[PDB]
């Protein structure tokens, strides 16, 4: 029968401008509720939501993926590796009421694109057309990664999303943003110092800090640097794999490059599993609040 | 503004790189103790960039408010990355706590 086919369908006569408006709403609100999480803002959490809703994809049968906006069903919503994202869901329900035409899938991803651009990351082309799908399309819990693993679980977990080594190392640089919260996941601390602005700190920290493995209070082990940062097993594993390590060095050295691979990957991540007819509009590049005088 | 709301704003957005204790260690950035009255690029014990020493501007309560809104637009080629305070109540409360803690 072959896998399922998910054709992107533009929302009835909407266009860039209709979508630049959604961005602006999201963008502004990130400017407005800036107290969240000790002033980190809603940035990190929205980029994490973007990733989780997309990370359920399975290229073998094409199930999961951003398409269906199924994170909105309890099954998915309640997946334990999804702890803490309710905070991201709430932040956009308002905006959803404002624009009830956009699908759930189009909102969760546009949101991560806004947060990256709004935190000064690179521009991320984006496309619309995700369509909402019945409660039955909800992926079972468990398609998302474990933190407590090594380079090899990582390399393989990612072949399921169809990503290579360079794409996996680039994606991980997103670990420059936010931190881990012990109540959410058993780990605690930030990867770096600028938790809300997008740079390549992730990679300089990985290689310039002095990491020591230790146990947190949740009783898990993590790598702590004297400077107050932490690295999860899966992050550290990036410098123990000879092959991951040369991409990590590239990136610590050249932000533009990182910036270019990340954008290519992040978008590839968000569009996985979706077929765009040859008549759909070219991907959009949205303007920031800065670029609009704000 | 108030000094109680400025104490939670500095211990959340800053503090991980700067410090308000007299004679503190340099983590990722220089020390802010004694920043009102000194020029940009004068802290000893830290390596600055070529865009922070060439500007050389006195840090007062009127010119420091423009650097908080946009650190990359005011000084092109800076190393400390920071989104930027876009509210007038967050810039007036952070400057009142930086004047009493950094004396
Ligand atoms: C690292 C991630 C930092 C964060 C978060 C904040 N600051 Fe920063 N600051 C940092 C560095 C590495 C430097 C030097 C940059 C260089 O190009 O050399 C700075 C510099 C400043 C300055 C200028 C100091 C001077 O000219 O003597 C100021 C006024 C300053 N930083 C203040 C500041 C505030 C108020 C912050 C949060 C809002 C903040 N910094 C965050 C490192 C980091
Ligand atoms: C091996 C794969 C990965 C693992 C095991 C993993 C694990 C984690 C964990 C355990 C946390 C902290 C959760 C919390 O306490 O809220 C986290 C946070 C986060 N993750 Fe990852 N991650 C992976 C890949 C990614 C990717 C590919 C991206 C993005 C493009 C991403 C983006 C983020 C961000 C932005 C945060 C911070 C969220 C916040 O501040 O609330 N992660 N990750």
């Amino acid at each position: 029968t072959t896998p399922l086919v998910h054709v992107a369908s533009v929302e009835k006569g909407r266009s860039y401008e209709d979508f630049q408006k959604v961005y602006n709403a999201i963008a502004l609100k990130l400017r407005e509720d800036d107290e969240y999480d000790n002033y980190i803002g809603y940035g990190p959490v929205l980029v994490r939501l973007a990733w989780h809703i997309s990370g359920t994809w399975d290229k073998h049968d094409n199930t999961g993926g951003s398409y269906g906006g199924t994170y909105r069903f309890k099954k998915e919503f309640n997946d334990p590796s999804n702890a803490g994202l309710q905070n991201g869901f709430k932040f956009l329900e308002p905006i959803h009421k404002e624009f009830p035409w956009i699908s759930s899938g189009d909102l969760f991803s546009l949101g991560g694109v806004t947060a990256v651009q709004e935190m000064q990351g690179p521009k991320i082309p984006w496309r619309c057309g995700r369509v909402d799908t019945p409660e039955d399309t909800t992926p079972d819990n468990g398609r998302l990664p474990d933190a407590d693993k090594d380079a090899g679980y990582v390399r393989t977990f990612f072949q399921r999303l169809n990503m290579n080594d360079r794409e996996v190392v680039a994606l991980m640089g997103a670990h420059a943003l936010g931190k881990t919260h012990l109540k959410n996941s058993g780990y605690e601390g930030p990867w770096g110092a600028a938790n809300n602005v997008f740079t390549n700190e992730f990679y300089l920290n990985l290689l310039n800090e002095d990491w020591k493995l230790e146990k947190n209070d949740a009783n898990n082990e993590q790598w702590d640097s004297k400077s107050g940062y932490m690295m999860l097993p899966t992050d550290y594993s990036l410098i123990q794999d000879p092959k991951y390590l040369s991409i990590v060095k590239e990136y610590a050295n050249d932000q533009d490059k990182f910036f270019k691979d990340f954008s290519k990957a992040f978008e590839k991540l968000l569009e996985n599993g979706i077929t765009f007819p040859k008549d759909a509009p070219s991907p959009f590049i949205f303007k920031t609040l800065e670029e609009q005088g704000l | 503004g108030s000094a109680k709301k400025g104490a939670t704003l500095f211990k959340a957005r800053c503090l991980q790189c700067h410090t308000v204790e007299k004679g503190g260690p340099h983590k990722v950035g220089p020390n802010l103790h004694g920043i009102f009255g000194r020029h940009s690029g004068q802290a000893e014990g830290y390596s600055y960039t070529d865009a922070n020493i060439k500007k050389n501007v006195l840090w007062d309560e009127n010119n420091m408010s423009e650097y908080l809104t946009n650190p990359k637009k005011y000084i092109p080629g800076t190393k400390m990355a920071f989104g930027g305070l876009k509210k007038e109540k967050d810039r007036n409360d952070l400057i009142t706590y930086l004047k009493k803690a950094c004396e």
